[PDB]
């Protein structure tokens, strides 16, 4: 009675920003930390107790 | 360490790493650096093969 189908998704780990393309040594300068997800944040965003 | 008190006799990692992770040690460096070899200021790049 229960069915068997997977439930597959993405998640980012570090963001990069940057001025140009390829500006990472001589145009430019870039920013870069690191982050954590989690999967139910927009489930109880609407949650008004 | 030094004892175990016990009947363990093992010693227990907290990196698991199987036999397709393995890290290059180099040989004869011989204490000459690597950027006393090849003109690389602070704002430059370099590229591996």
């Amino acid at each position: 009675l229960v069915a068997a189908y997977p439930i597959v998704g993405v998640g980012m780990e570090k963001l990069i920003i940057s001025t140009n393309e390829h500006a990472s040594t001589d145009q430019g300068k870039t920013v870069s930390r690191a982050t954590t997800n989690s999967k139910t944040e927009s489930n109880t965003a609407g949650v008004s107790v | 360490n030094v004892g175990y008190q016990n009947g363990f006799t093992a010693n227990v990692t907290t990196n698991y790493s199987h036999t397709t992770d393995n890290s290059t040690a180099v040989q004869d460096s011989n204490g000459e650096s690597w950027n006393t070899g090849l003109s690389i200021n602070k704002g430059e790049s370099a590229y591996i093969n």
